[PDB]
């Protein structure tokens, strides 16, 4: 049987962990203590996808938390739902994250990796067959992108054969807070582009913009832009866990999105988000579900493509659908904007219909397209770690540490390689 | 002055006005859709309102 296993890391991997999980057990009807309370047969059917079963049928969640100080994973622990995690996976450090990128890499990693691992290797044993592993963290991130690129360098050869699902939160180009965030991204983009597959970009600023647009509730948390983004991350993985029509299978996807070796930065996007007034406003066809779907300002991961192309495209629609429509509106919008797309694959989109609608509203969808739309991204870092190494500063912390610069030089190398190829295939 | 010259005059017992008028029942506040499950219970009651 297939099934995920799921890694928190770093004090966001927390963020979202804890947010992530406790939408889905609210999904499934199981309490916050753990005792199923059993209302959705299909549901039921095939929770093993996720859980395993426990006694008295509570279900553990096969995650793993990762961080440094304990105060976080205490306080992640204090939520809701630390009670239907883990004793057993809370494996954590003694020292401070310093917020070092260096350190994690070298030094405080050392002595975690090789228990976080046993961990892991002790999971995927107890489950028959994953597709993979969904790691969620952060590049900007110190500690995050720190453990994150050593522990993905190592699962790679773990297991050559797997899926290496990373989530990946981009950061603010207006501030990143943490003046070595570019430092820290330009370190760690290499290893994770090397190592992984398919990695999510996604930037704290357009998620401000769509509470502001949409939501227009002017008090936001963090932990609403993460109840968004669990529901982002739900909407694709609906389809393993729901029958009919549909090919669920992220390697599925992979393979109907990724044209080249070396492209693996996609964006996503998502479907009705509804405001104030339009709950009683708002109708629920085919024709203003694609045209809220595919515009520019509800898209929330970096930069409008208004200035790209969409290389390749995919939908997943969750309802009680039927292929005319889609078909019918993929007509419309290829006829729209003949330009908008690449000629270099003509048909560049990808349908998929899950039958089971979300627990409150009918349809729904999510969207995720990859596009020319890093190119901006990758040579702001450009500039900012030219403009910053070209006098060095901040830099005897990470000699003390133990670098130098030639690292940094092949990483710079490395992603200029990637705007090349980016502008090269596309332009 | 009417109903007490009637009452002498004419020896005239009480009669009271009958209200004569019209009546209507009182309409309703338009409430808030509920919960969506994405805003917060409090906030978003202030944020739905005009
Ligand atoms: N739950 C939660 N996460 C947040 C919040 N605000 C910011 N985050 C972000 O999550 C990012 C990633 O944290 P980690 O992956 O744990 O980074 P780290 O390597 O442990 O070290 P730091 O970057 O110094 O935090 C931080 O850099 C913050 O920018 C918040 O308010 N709540």
């Amino acid at each position: 049987m297939r099934e995920i296993v799921h890694l928190q890391a770093g004090q966001c991997g927390n963020q979202i962990g804890a947010k992530f999980w406790e939408v889905i057990s609210d999904e499934h009807g199981i309490d916050p203590t753990g005792t199923y309370h059993g209302d959705s047969d299909l549901q039921l059917e095939r929770i093993n996808v996720y859980y395993n079963e426990a006694t008295g049928g509570k279900y553990v969640p096969r995650a793993v938390l990762v961080d440094l100080e304990p105060g976080t994973m205490d306080s992640v622990r204090s939520g809701p739902f630390g009670q239907i995690f883990r004793p057993d996976n809370f494996v954590f450090g003694q020292s401070g994250a310093g917020n070092n990128w260096a350190k994690g890499h070298y030094t405080e990693g050392a002595e975690l990796v090789d228990s976080v691992l046993d961990v892991v290797r002790k999971e995927a044993e107890s489950c028959d067959c994953l597709q993979g592993f969904q790691l969620t963290h952060s590049l900007g991130g110190g500690t995050g992108s720190g453990m994150g690129t050593l522990l993905i360098s190592k699962i790679r050869e773990e297991y050559p054969d797997r899926i290496m699902n990373t989530f990946s939160v981009v950061p603010s180009p207006k501030v990143s807070d943490t003046v070595v965030e570019p430092y820290n991204a330009t370190l760690s983009v290499h290893q994770l582009v090397e190592n992984t597959d398919e990695t999510y970009c996604i930037d704290n600023e357009a998620l401000y913009d769509i509470c502001f647009r949409t939501l227009k509730l002017t008090t936001p948390t963090y932990g609403d832009l993460n109840h968004l983004v669990s529901a982002t991350m739900s909407g694709v993985t609906t389809c393993l866990r729901f029958p009919g029509q549909l090919n669920a299978d992220l390697r599925k996807l992979a393979v109907n999105m990724v044209p080249f070796p070396r492209l693996h930065f996609f964006m996503p996007g998502f479907a009705p988000l509804t405001s104030r007034g339009s709950q009683q406003y708002r109708a629920l066809t085919v024709p203003e579900l694609t045209q809220q779907m595919f515009d520019a300002k509800n898209m929330m991961a970096a930069c409008d493509p208004r200035h790209g192309r969409y290389l390749t495209v995919a939908a997943v629609f969750r309802g009680r659908m039927s292929m005319k429509e889609v078909d019918e509106q993929m007509l419309n919008v290829q006829n729209k904007n003949s330009s908008y797309f690449v000629e270099w694959i003509p048909n560049n989109v990808k349908t998929a219909v899950c039958d089971i609608p979300p627990r409150g509203l009918k349809m729904s969808a999510t969207f995720i397209g990859n596009s020319t739309a890093i190119q901006e991204l990758f040579k702001r870092i450009s500039e900012q770690f030219t403009a910053m190494f070209r006098r060095k500063a901040f830099l005897h912390w990470y000699t003390g540490e133990g670098m130098d610069e030639m690292e940094f030089t092949e990483a710079e190398s490395n992603m200029n390689d990637l705007v090349s190829e980016y502008q090269q295939y596309q332009d | 002055f009417t109903r007490q010259f009637y009452k002498d005059k004419f020896g005239m017992p009480d009669l009271p006005p009958v209200d004569v008028t019209k009546k209507e029942p009182p309409p309703v506040k338009q409430e808030l859709p509920p919960y969506n499950g994405y805003g917060l219970i409090e906030d978003s009651a202030q944020n739905c309102f005009a």
